[PDB]
DNA sequence: CTCGTGCCTGGTGTCTTGAATCC
DNA sequence: GGATTACACCCAAGACACCAGGCACGAG
RNA sequence: CCUGGUGUCUUGGGUG
């Protein structure tokens, strides 16, 4: 399991590599990168194991900023950071990349 | 700003159950699958999110509106305490239960791994990605003395010397750089990658011993 | 035999109890019977 | 030398038998104790006095 | 097959599939006892070997699993683990053979075994006795007591034998004290005593005359009639089934909050079973409970009465022994199904990765060969983790000074009520050992009297189904239970097999 | 005579935990429950066999 | 939980016969040989 | 030569529910 | 609700478990 | 060239 570094989903490794983030994948692209790409944007790394069931009226969701996003398993700490390049091409997306690791 | 995001009495409220150590990671796991298998049907199971929190063995937290509901994620569950322990979190508690929380080139940590298991070293840097510091050591050798490791079987730290593994058994790479036996020791110092999560970092007590040699 | 065996720890403990209620006492050089408080349990011993 | 062997010495009344068995012919034990307080406080350095 | 299979169950939302997975458990299968070295090569192993090395002598078990799969859109001979062998038994290399090659196995002819070896050191199972299972026993109680008398049972399964639930009927009020002299019961898993005839009425039979139609078998009898009278006053205002079978499940040491809708449906279990379950267990069969509940009180009745003595805790017909089969059968149980669990758990682990399970790394043989080999070596008869609480010296090293002290030593048979409680009732010599145990041979000291030795012809029953003895008594004129009615049979002989009320029957003496 | 006696019964209504009080008053079959905390009432028959464990589960059947 | 954890340790440490609740264990199964158990008995301090 | 799987060693941490009399 | 339950002596017979991480070997 | 450490906790079976 890893978790990613953009919206704290946690997924088995290979599903970051088959699928890409289910929420993320717009701007990750991880599903078409090389493991390399994928470890470099999601961690195996990760603390605070949180279901969210119902994202949009969770208040524990909208503190762990994934009120937006879809059900399932996420991490309350991520560890590690993305890298500079990509945190630049997120960037050029109009996304802003706030640090899960505390 | 995180400061907008504060809970109210609005919110649901959440509780925290006694669950068997260890076992806090698997029931907010079980209570995911039962949220997602129930949703949309006349009996959804109306929690809004469970989580575990390392620091806080034994215990999951779950959010909902009514108790009732909590007894019904854990309905069944083999690793819950059949005891009606569950209680109540104050709003005033909430954030703190999602409290997300060092190492710099230059500085000492110990090692929590292999035969340096336990020894003082200085970072010297750290990997592009992020994961693996390059550590100082002071090295554990025997020369290939008795070749044809563990930490309960190693050998004394000493500085490496070039002219014992000369004499004895050593590529020379660099000015007092030499990999012997596939490692590299520059002036003495072992320089090795370990990972960041094999190293402590924090309330490092130097020893009696440390005092005198560093 | 089981009379034997079973009633001989029941008179240990008899025995048991006598001693440590009694090991204290000592005859006195002015006759008197007493024990480590000094209390007077007989005024002479044995009454002669 | 158990309890009841003990009480037979008292009995026979041989005080200093009783005190010997059991101290210098077992386990006899130097302490030093401090005036004052009367604990076992005591640190002696014997070759220093 | 006490526990023939396990079940599992996910309604696939992730298209809704349930996926059950299922293991059965079939036939059993056994090999002669083998050495394998750290080599790998196997052969058969002798008992002279076995000594020598400091091995257990054991045979390996394989059982047959059966894997299944369900699938709703809305395997082989796995090794279980070794069971150590007796000696000269029909599973141990030395029952063939015969007397020539017996020699050159350096094996003594007089050596009759009926012992186990563990670790190299000789285990000898030592009988345990027990009480009788499915019998009523009254005894009377001391004067501090509001209760006078008492009637207990402990109810255990004909099949594997093992213990269940016990149950006691205590008759309160002392002698002109205790006012209203009433009688209760007591029931598995509830915390207070229920009035007899509540448990009368949430069986089905709710009318007063039914009930004393039940018990008393003498409508003249007034004495016992007059000491049932307050039992019916402080029980009538629960006037039907409903309300019965609630007040009960009030009690049951549940949760608080399981409602009257189900809270009756949960004490009709505690009723059905755990409540005297060797009558039966099967549904629609409560007429067996209700008639047998009324002849335990007929006998409280008939002992408060002073018309019957109080029963001998030490005739030896109330009594068994529990030698090597029944003792392993329990221990056997209790690690079967901790070896269960353990496939249980692991297989929620080992699905989730989605990934075919070899079933032969689902099986660690560690847990029966170790449990086994620990009790045996050590006594302790439990988990190893439970030492204290469980009955120790079941097993103990077979005395070998001289040829005389080794038959005593595989005839011995041992009383576990302690060293703890003085008296003389079970060290005594009972009139009723007379040809069963000797009345001479008993230790010295503290086991005097408990630890006894079977006499010379003695056996011990091995066991028998109760089946055919059932088709006899009916072929021969045995009348069932609907058809009994004590106006009109106020004579006839009751009939019980193997504890259980099974019929009645009018003309006895030619049956 | 009445029998006061407290519970470790949780309320119906305002969830508080070790708050219910109930009186039983046999001689007119007529038992009690009180909230410690909310305050609610309610009142159900008793006979001579009841204790709280029996009215506290008539409450729960009253609600549902 | 992990003052009242406190106080459960320091108790056990002097007495672990404190009726009423569970005995402290070691690994192995069986009770923990607290201080004031090491007094009493036949085999303890002052008797043995 | 690299990756994956299995085995061994070291470190950290418990839990399905199941003998009798006296003061 | 616990505490009480003879004395001394001899001798034979036994011992943590599970999970995670790292290293080595084998196969592709 | 004097000093010189080998376990415990139980359980079971025995002796007077
Ligand atoms: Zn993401
Ligand atoms: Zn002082
Ligand atoms: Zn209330």
């Amino acid at each position: 399991e890893r978790a990613c570094m953009l919206c704290g989903i946690v997924l088995p490794g290979r599903v970051f590599m088959q699928n890409g983030c289910p929420n993320c994948d717009s701007v990750l692209n991880l599903r078409d990168s090389d493991q390399a790409t994928v470890n470099e944007c999601t961690s195996s790394s990760f603390e605070g194991l949180v279901a969210v069931g119902d994202n949009e009226h969770s208040w524990v969701a909208k503190w762990l900023r994934v009120d937006r996003f879809q059900p399932g398993l996420y991490a309350v700490r991520v560890d590690g950071r993305l890298p500079s390049d990509i945190v630049a091409a997120l960037e050029q997306y109009g996304v802003y990349y706030r640090p899960r690791d505390g | 700003p995180q400061r907008l995001l504060i809970p109210t009495v609005d919110d649901p409220g959440i509780w925290g159950v006694k669950v068997r150590l260890g076992k806090e990671k698997d029931v907010v796991r079980q209570i995911l699958k039962k949220k997602l298998a129930r949703e949309g049907t006349k009996n959804p199971l109306e929690i809004y999110s469970a989580f575990q929190r390392d620091s806080f063995k034994g215990h999951v937290y779950i959010e909902a509106r009514k108790a009732e509901a909590i007894n019904d994620a854990l309905k069944g569950n083999v690793n819950v305490f059949s005891n009606n322990s569950k209680f109540l979190v104050g709003i005033v508690e909430y954030k703190d239960l999602l409290r997300p929380v060092k190492l710099t080139r230059g500085s000492y940590v110990r090692v929590k791994n292999g035969k340096f298991k336990g020894d003082l070293a200085q970072v010297d840097e750290v990997l592009e990605n992020g994961l693996e510091a390059r550590l100082k050591l002071v090295p554990r050798l025997d020369y290939g003395k008795d070749l044809s490791y563990t930490s309960k079987f190693r050998p004394a730290q000493r500085l490496f010397s070039e002219a014992e593994a000369r004499v004895h058994e050593i590529r020379r790479d660099r000015d007092g750089f030499v990999t012997y036996g596939g490692e590299e020791y520059y002036e003495g110092f072992l320089y090795k990658t370990f990972r960041l999560q094999n190293l402590i970092v924090n309330s490092i007590n130097p020893t009696l011993n440390e005092l005198s040699l560093f | 035999l089981i009379d034997t065996a079973v009633k001989t720890a029941e008179t240990g403990y008899i025995q048991r109890r006598l001693v440590k209620a009694l090991e204290d006492i000592m005859v006195h050089y002015d006759g008197t019977t007493r024990n480590s408080l000094g209390d007077i349990i007989q005024f002479l011993y044995g009454e002669d | 030398f158990g309890e009841m062997e003990r009480d037979c010495m008292i009995a026979h009344g041989a005080a200093g038998f009783l005190k010997e068995r059991l101290m210098e012919a077992s386990d006899a034990f130097r302490v030093h104790v401090c005036g004052i307080c009367g604990l076992m406080s005591v640190i002696a350095n014997l070759k220093k006095n | 097959w006490e526990e023939p299979r396990l079940i599992l169950d996910q309604p696939a939302q992730h298209d809704n599939i349930n996926k059950r997975y299922e293991i059965r458990f079939g036939k059993i299968y056994l090999s002669r006892p083998t050495m394998t070295e750290a080599d790998g090569t196997t052969h058969a192993m002798f008992p002279q070997e076995a000594r020598l090395r400091n091995l257990t002598y054991s045979s390996p078990v394989y059982l047959d699993m059966e894997k299944s799969m369900f699938t709703s859109i809305d395997g082989n001979k796995v090794h279980i683990g070794k069971v150590p062998i007796m000696l000269r038994s029909k599973f141990c290399s030395l029952r063939t053979l015969d007397e020539v090659d017996l020699y050159k196995m350096k094996e003594c002819p007089y050596d009759m075994g009926g012992y186990f070896v563990i670790n190299g050191s000789e285990k000898v199972l030592i009988a345990q006795e027990r009480s009788a299972a499915n019998i009523v026993q009254v005894f009377k109680k001391a004067a501090p007591s509001p209760i006078s008398h008492v009637a207990e049972i402990r109810s255990a399964l004909e099949k594997g034998s093992r213990l269940i639930s016990t149950m006691q009927i205590k008759l309160y009020g002392r002698e002109d004290k205790g006012t209203g002299r009433t009688i209760k019961a007591t029931l598995p898993y509830v915390k207070q005593d229920i009035p007899i005839v509540i448990v009368f009425r949430a069986l089905g039979v709710v009318p007063d005359g039914e009930i004393l139609q039940h018990i008393c078998y003498d409508e003249n009898d007034w004495q016992m009639l007059e000491m049932l009278k307050p039992c019916i006053e402080e029980g009538f205002v629960i006037q039907d089934k409903e309300v019965a079978l609630d007040f009960i499940g009030r009690r049951g040491s549940a949760a608080l909050g399981i409602r009257r809708e189900k809270r009756i449906q949960y004490a009709k279990d505690i009723l059905q079973k755990e409540l005297l379950p060797h009558i039966t267990q099967e549904e629609g069969f409560e007429t067996r409970k209700t008639f047998f509940l009324g002849y335990m009180v007929n006998r409280l009745l008939l002992c408060a009465l002073e018309r019957k003595d109080q029963d001998d805790r030490d005739h030896f017909g109330k009594k068994r022994l529990d030698l090597a089969g029944p003792l392993l059968a329990n221990l056997f149980r209790i690690l079967f199904r901790k070896l269960t669990r353990e496939i249980y758990r692991y297989m929620q682990r080992c699905i989730e990765t989605d990934r075919d399970f070899n079933l032969n790394l689902a099986v660690k043989s560690t847990t029966i060969t170790s449990g086994l080999k620990y009790s045996l070596a050590t006594g302790n008869w439990g988990e190893q983790k439970k030492a204290m609480s469980s009955r120790a010296g079941v097993s103990q090293v077979l005395n070998r000074y001289t040829y005389s002290s080794t038959l005593s030593h595989l005839r011995r048979t041992n009383t576990p009520i302690g060293r703890d409680g003085k008296l003389a009732k079970p060290r005594q010599l009972h009139n009723t050992h007379w040809g069963l145990v000797c009345p001479a041979e008993t230790p010295e000291g503290q086991a005097c009297g408990l630890v006894k030795n079977l006499s010379l012809l003695s056996g011990i029953s091995i066991g028998s189904p109760s089946e055919p003895i059932i088709n006899f008594l009916e072929e021969w004129g045995m009348e069932p239970l609907e058809d009994y009615d004590p106006a009109q049979h106020t004579k006839s002989t009751r009939i019980f097999v193997n504890g259980v009320w099974t019929g009645i029957h009018r003309d006895p003496s030619m049956l | 005579i009445k029998q006061k006696l407290e519970t470790q019964f949780t309320c119906l209504f305002c969830n508080h935990d070790n708050s219910v009080v109930c009186t039983l008053d046999k001689k007119n079959s007529i038992g009690l429950l009180e909230c410690k905390k909310c305050n609610l009432s309610f009142q159900a028959p008793i006979n001579s066999l009841s204790q709280p464990i029996d009215i506290y589960s008539d409450w729960i059947d009253a609600c549902e | 939980e992990v003052e009242q954890l406190l106080q459960f340790h320091v108790a056990t440490y002097m007495d672990n016969d404190i009726a009423g609740q569970p005995q402290a264990l070691q690994k192995s199964g069986r009770p923990v040989k607290a201080i004031r158990a090491r007094l009493k008995g036949k085999e303890g301090r002052l008797r043995g």
